[PDB]
RNA sequence: GACCUGGCGGUGCUUCAUAUCCCUCUAGAGGAGCCUGUUCUGUAAUCGAUAAACCCCGAUCAACCUCACCACCUCUUGCUCAGCCUAUAUACCGCCAUCUUCAGCAAACCCUGAUGAAGGCUACAAAGUAAGCGCAAGUACCCACGUAAAGACGUUAGGUCAAGGUGUAGCCCAUGAGGUGGCAAGAAAUGGGCUACAUUUUCUACCCCAGAAAACUACGAUAGCCCUUAUGAAACUUAAGGGUCGAAGGUGGAUUUAGC
């Protein structure tokens, strides 16, 4: 389409949290979950509204 | 894009087991799908309470339940117009007669709308989903 | 029409075939955005575009003629709202 | 049809708290300042104290929407740790995996 | 609550209690063992308690060359369908209650003298249809293992013979 | 011992699918997610409502197609659209499938107020990954 | 008769891929290979295996960490396991005189090597590694034991030690693989020149969470600037200044170079350690090759991998456990 | 309604289904605007910010 | 809204369009308890008085 | 009477344990104050865990609510095509502890013991072949290292009917539902932790070249008392800050924990 585009990758973000592994007691034992968020930044330039 | 010659019409499920394999299956498969849609619509209108939680933004009017019963219970000319808009041939006539017996004035326009509804349908209830 | 296979193979096994393969069903494929389709799509979309003013070649020229800059953001998420 | 009577009591509390939120906010503003006369602020103290008890927002409890567990609930998903793990361990929560590092 | 309902597999697995601590070291008796019953066996898709007739699911799609409309079975007609369903269940249940007459061996509860049928055919199209097998002894031998303690094994003595001079036995 | 979502070894006669054969520590290594939406991304909202919808849809489809589903659902959300991809069996007649597709697509579109599509893939029998 | 519940079709049902099945899989790959080229708009005749992988990666994007779980489109010969052909004909006579051993391929090889040794007796390295076991099994398409592998390699060594002919040496080379030995030689930085024509070499360093960039000038007076600040001011602690001196002192070049470095992150000691690495790597351009090797053998060119260890749940620290109570 | 029936045909491809939904208002209109369909009674900015008129 | 979910799926079951494996399980159990005599008593006219 | 298998032996020999058994190395606990569990005792007044494998444990959490407890009062087809935190974790699913800081569990065959319970290896080889599962390999994090994760079959009828579901039994004018108010204390004992006993210290500036303090006005409470503020409808009670106050404590008995 003739658009000027530059691509760069921002650093990823990992959010981690811990939960109890058993239904009852056993506090020493945990299960840890994470959600990874990856990014890609597309930078267009000199565009018109249309 | 152009028509894909190898594929059956898009309406059908693109699966070897479900793809229609004859001119009769083609018709029956669509009719079965339409029947399913009709059954769902019947349930949606039969139990509006279950489908009244609007979570769509922007609001989608077409995905809301339809209310076909007259909500104005007063015996008046303005209340009769509702039944004519709802196409209740029997309710409109019964109400129109009751209105005329009470002696309240019915506008010519309202009576004309009643004739339009009655003349078009021949004094027969329009087909409904189910009673 | 591709003999694509997916799945961690068992010992002395091969990745599962494509029929009934739920791993391939879980992928967000790009079969509708092949290089041929993209080029054909953009050819039909050129009629909707307008030409950037040639005078505004550099950012310094943009600042001279248009001193104010307004930033706004739109968020595309999945869901009913 | 809620999980239990405890969930049902919280459902009513959340409903009553919503109905009285504006009235409670308006009266509290009269109390949370040193501008208005203390005589007027004392009448406001009684007015907000006379509102129904279940209209007090502090009485609401974030229970698990699936099992009604009052503790171990994750606020982002509104699920108890046991229910969240059941869904996460089966691969049914988008983007949530086991953390190892 | 609709969100607390489990599937049939989870419900039967818990109710049957086939895997537990009471079935490891002869800790539970065999009399109160309950049997799984598939509750989806006689159920038809589209059949409900109200008796609606859905064209294309419960009933045929087209009747007399015309698409059928939504209909509902009359009260008395639904009672017949409900009564028949109860009868069908009772018959199926009756079949399971019936006990097949088992030809007893030397005693009612003894394994000795019971025919096991002909030996299984070989992998290369070999057949032993002439040979007959009969159990001679069934014993519950035991060994001791470090992890589980008593480990129950079965020792079985059988004899095979075609009745024309050829006969053998094995353990 | 860990129990979560682990089909336990038997005598070598229990057929398991590819999803059932992988324990939770493979959810981003050997198997993917059965649902794809943005709620659980950083800075995104409404993760709670997306989860309740997923739990309901999986139960609705299990009871609406009794005995037909050959594996777990794949729930896809793109913008306003909701896409349900189900691997079903080839036992129920096609007429009954088409009825249930039109019925479930319509009933769910009015319930969650969004365009819903149901994409059925038929298999002759359950795809066995291994015998445990 | 008491009917023993009969076994169903074998559940294990080990999948065997007959030669006809493989032939049909190859035809499928060749036909699918042409569609993939048509999809991507490339020439069907020059579409290689590396373009197939690039196309599948785009069309079926999979982020699974394990690459063996990702979608693949490879030639059936590389996918399916190599299966040995039928070893006996219709009459039932096996084709190999050592068939009844169960290891006809292995024992036939042992027989051949033993024969060569007999004839040799009657007639009379660093890059190459002896073929490993898992790789020898593939050649023979036989399952070998660890001791069987040993026996075979011992026989080859006996062959190699004794004088061998042109033919014997070629046979031995069939079971030797190539080892590419990595060189532990430091890579010198490219000497650059500034606007004034002064030689300098930029490099990088890393220590814990600190990262330094050092510019070492070929000629100087011994001035070091850290983040635009003189080094004694930026590093008041003597230990930090000692580390900055270690690279230059070891090569005996104190007072002959001017350094300008920028370090961010970490603490004072981690920053001093990062700058030490950056300066040492940059200074390698101006020292001799032999001096660079001494710098490497002294520990001045190695990135220290010792980073903080994470804390695990159920414990007080990385290794510290909670107080244990026997009772 | 009869004039609509004569031109009525089944959906031919995926694009046509998207078009029908867009016309019916089921599918979102792109490019995505987060305020599509929501107007605060056409209120001006001065109405929200300057509220002293009401304190007279 | 647990009322909407529970009531909707109960109506769909009575209509024949939803198979509730759970509700079927507790209908068979409740049916076998009547044949066994463990039937729910009449309210008010209970064992106690 | 004689055996098979396992366990056990204050059973022999040989080789080993790498934060590990001993000798060694470093900082702690056991003494003091305080915080917080538990046991006892107390209260009209929850429940569960409670050798290793309980004891800042279910709780990433109790002023009302939460709540399941107690007293009094009220309701009876009841938020639900009811309900029950009623009994039974010794009926179970679900999710886990533990050996595991292990490497074994093995279907299907074959052979040995005279066709007994059982057993099956020797590489210059003598009956074992073995799918599968675990280990391993791969993958995550900063590497091929390390740490995570993983860790089968079984053992302790180990933990959990009080996450939820649920078999059996029991309640149905009550063992169900709602309202108001209220208890959650310390004779005493004890686990874990926090802060100290100080000079490698205390205070201030600084963030490492300083000036003072340094034993009855020193070091030392995050306790007590008073006041204020924060959240809340509700604070003598929860939290923060200030003032006031300046206690035991002077390095800790038997014994005991962690770290490559
Ligand atoms: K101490
Ligand atoms: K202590
Ligand atoms: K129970
Ligand atoms: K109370
Ligand atoms: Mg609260
Ligand atoms: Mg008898
Ligand atoms: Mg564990
Ligand atoms: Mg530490
Ligand atoms: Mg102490
Ligand atoms: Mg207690
Ligand atoms: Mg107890
Ligand atoms: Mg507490
Ligand atoms: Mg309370
Ligand atoms: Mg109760
Ligand atoms: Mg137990
Ligand atoms: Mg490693
Ligand atoms: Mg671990
Ligand atoms: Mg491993
Ligand atoms: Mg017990
Ligand atoms: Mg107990
Ligand atoms: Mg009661
Ligand atoms: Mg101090
Ligand atoms: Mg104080
Ligand atoms: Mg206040
Ligand atoms: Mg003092």
């Amino acid at each position: 389409l003739g658009i000027s585009i530059k691509v760069h990758e921002p650093p990823r973000k990992i959010e981690r949290f811990t939960l109890l592994q058993s239904v009852h007691i056993y506090k020493k034992h945990r299960v840890q979950y994470e959600m990874r968020t990856l990014y890609r930044c597309l930078e267009l330039e000199h565009l018109t509204g249309s | 894009v152009n028509r894909d010659t190898t594929a059956v019409p898009y309406v059908f499920q693109d699966d070897p087991y479900l793809m229609p394999a004859s001119s009769l299956e083609s018709r029956s498969f669509l009719l079965a799908k339409k029947s399913g849609e009709n059954v769902a619509k019947f349930i949606i209108n039969s139990y509006p309470k279950y489908f009244q939680k609007d979570i769509a933004e922007p609001h989608i009017p077409c995905l809301m339940p339809e209310y076909f019963e007259p909500q104005i219970k007063d015996i008046s000319e303005a209340a009769l117009k509702e039944r004519i808009e709802l196409r209740k041939v029997k309710a409109s006539v019964d109400m129109f007669d009751q209105l005329l017996q009470a002696g309240t004035t019915v506008s010519l326009e309202t009576t004309n709308s009643l004739l339009d509804l009655l003349c078009y349908y021949g004094d027969q209830e329009p087909s409904t989903d189910y009673h | 029409p591709l003999p694509v296979r997916m799945g961690y193979p068992v010992k002395k096994g091969v990745p599962m075939a494509k029929e009934g393969n739920l791993e391939l069903l879980k992928i967000p494929n790009f079969l509708h955005l092949t290089p041929v389709a993209i080029k054909k799509h953009c050819e039909a979309l050129k009629d909707f575009c307008t030409e950037w003013p040639a005078a505004l070649d550099s950012d310094e020229k943009c600042e001279k003629h248009f001193p104010i800059e307004i930033d706004s953001t739109d968020y595309v998420s999945s869901g009913p709202s | 049809h809620y999980v239990d009577w405890r969930m049902w009591r919280d459902v009513k509390r959340r409903k009553m708290a919503y109905e009285y939120a504006d009235e409670r906010l308006r009266i509290n503003s009269l109390r949370k300042n040193t501008i208005l006369p203390k005589i007027l602020q004392d009448v406001a103290d009684e007015e907000i104290a006379a509102l129904p008890r279940d209209s007090c927002p502090v009485r609401i409890r974030n229970r698990c929407v699936m099992t009604s567990r009052p503790r171990g609930v994750k606020r982002r998903w509104r699920l108890s740790r046991i229910v969240f793990r059941h869904l996460a361990d089966h691969g049914q929560l988008s983007g949530i995996q086991r953390a190892t590092w | 609550s609709f969100f607390t309902k489990l599937t049939a597999d989870e419900l039967w697995k818990g109710a049957l209690a086939e895997t537990g601590a009471g079935a490891k070291k002869g800790r539970g008796k065999r009399t109160k063992k309950k049997k799984r019953k598939d509750l989806n066996r006689g159920q038809i898709i589209g059949e409900g308690r109200y008796g609606f007739l859905w064209p294309g699911l419960n009933v045929p799609l087209m009747k007399n060359g015309a698409v059928q409309t939504i209909a509902q079975r009359s009260k008395e007609e639904q009672e017949k369908v409900e009564a028949d369903m109860i009868q069908q269940r009772e018959e199926w249940d009756r079949k399971k209650k019936m006990k097949v007459k088992r030809e007893r061996g030397w005693s009612g509860n003894s394994w000795g003298g019971i025919s096991l049928g002909p030996p299984d055919p070989g992998p290369c199209g070999e057949t032993y249809e002439d040979f007959d097998t009969r159990i001679l002894e069934v014993r519950n031998v035991f060994t001791m293992t470090a992890k589980e303690g008593r480990k129950k094994s079965i020792r079985v003595l059988v004899a095979v013979g075609n009745g024309k001079g050829a006969a053998g036995f094995s353990i | 011992k860990n129990r979560a979502a682990r089909v336990r070894v038997s005598k070598g006669d229990k057929p398991v699918t590819y999803e059932e054969a992988h324990a939770p520590h493979y959810i981003a290594h050997r198997k993917g997610w059965l649902s794809l939406h943005t709620g659980n991304l950083d800075g995104e909202d409404h993760a709670a409502e997306r989860t309740v919808e997923d739990v309901f849809l999986r139960k609705f489809m299990w009871g609406t197609f009794p005995g037909c589903l050959a594996d777990q659902l794949v729930l896809k959300r793109r913008g306003n659209q909701l896409e349900i991809c189900a691997v079903v069996l080839r036992q129920l007649s096609p007429h009954k499938y088409y009825f249930l597709v039109g019925y479930s697509e319509t009933l769910l579109s009015y319930f969650y107020k969004c365009p819903v599509r149901l994409h059925l893939q038929t298999v002759p029998s359950k795809v066995v990954y291994k015998y445990l | 008769a008491f009917v023993i519940p009969k076994k169903n079709v074998p559940t294990s049902k080990r999948e065997t891929y007959t030669e006809d099945f493989i032939k049909k899989q190859i035809e499928e790959f060749n036909i699918g290979k042409r569609h993939l080229a048509n999809m991507m708009g490339e020439d069907p005749e020059t579409f290689t295996q590396e373009d197939i992988d690039r196309a599948i990666a785009y069309l079926f994007p999979s982020g699974l960490f394990e690459k063996r779980a990702r979608p693949v489109m490879k030639h059936p010969e590389q996918i399916f396991p190599r299966q040995r052909a039928i070893q006996w004909g219709e009459d039932g006579r096996p084709f190999h005189y050592l068939f009844y051993t169960g290891k006809q391929s292995y024992y036939s090889l042992m027989h051949d090597v033993y024969g060569m040794l007999l004839n040799l007796e009657k007639h009379q390295v660093i890059g190459s590694r002896w073929l490993i076991k898992e790789e020898l099994e593939e050649m023979l398409v036989e399952k070998l034991s660890d001791l069987d592998y040993m026996q075979f390699i011992r026989l080859l060594e006996k062959l190699l030690t004794s004088q061998c002919g042109a033919a014997e040496e070629e046979f031995v080379q069939r079971f030797r693989r190539s080892v590419t030995l990595e060189s532990k030689k430091q890579l010198i930085e490219p000497v650059q020149y500034d606007e004034q024509g002064m030689a300098f070499s930029k490099s990088e360093g890393k220590r814990k969470t600190a990262k330094a960039e050092a510019i070492v000038y070929k000629h100087g007076s011994g001035r070091i600037k850290v983040n635009g600040i003189d080094y004694q001011l930026y590093f008041p602690i003597t230990q930090d200044r000692e580390q900055l001196m270690f690279p230059f002192h070891f090569v005996d070049r104190l007072g002959k170079h001017d350094v300008t470095c920028t370090v961010s992150g970490g603490g004072r000691s981690a920053q001093a350690g990062a700058i030490r690495l950056a300066m040492a790597k940059a200074l390698c351009s101006f020292v001799t090759e032999d001096e660079v090797e001494w710098m490497r053998q002294a520990g001045l060119l190695t990135t220290d991998p010792r980073v903080r260890e994470r804390k695990k749940p159920g414990q007080e620290g990385a290794r510290r456990k909670f107080t244990w109570k026997k009772r | 309604k009869q004039l609509a029936t004569v031109n009525e045909q089944p959906l031919q491809n995926g694009f046509e289904e998207l078009i029908q939904w867009t016309k019916e208002g089921k599918l979102w209109e792109f490019p995505i605007n987060n305020e599509a369909g929501f107007d605060d009674d056409g209120s001006e900015f001065h109405e929200h910010i300057f509220l002293e008129k009401h304190l007279e | 809204n647990h009322h909407t979910y529970a009531e909707l799926m109960q109506t769909l079951r009575f209509l024949g369009l939803y198979r509730d494996e759970h509700q079927d399980f507790m209908d068979e159990q409740k049916r076998l308890k009547k044949l066994r005599g463990k039937e729910k008593p009449k309210k008010g006219e209970g064992k106690r008085a």
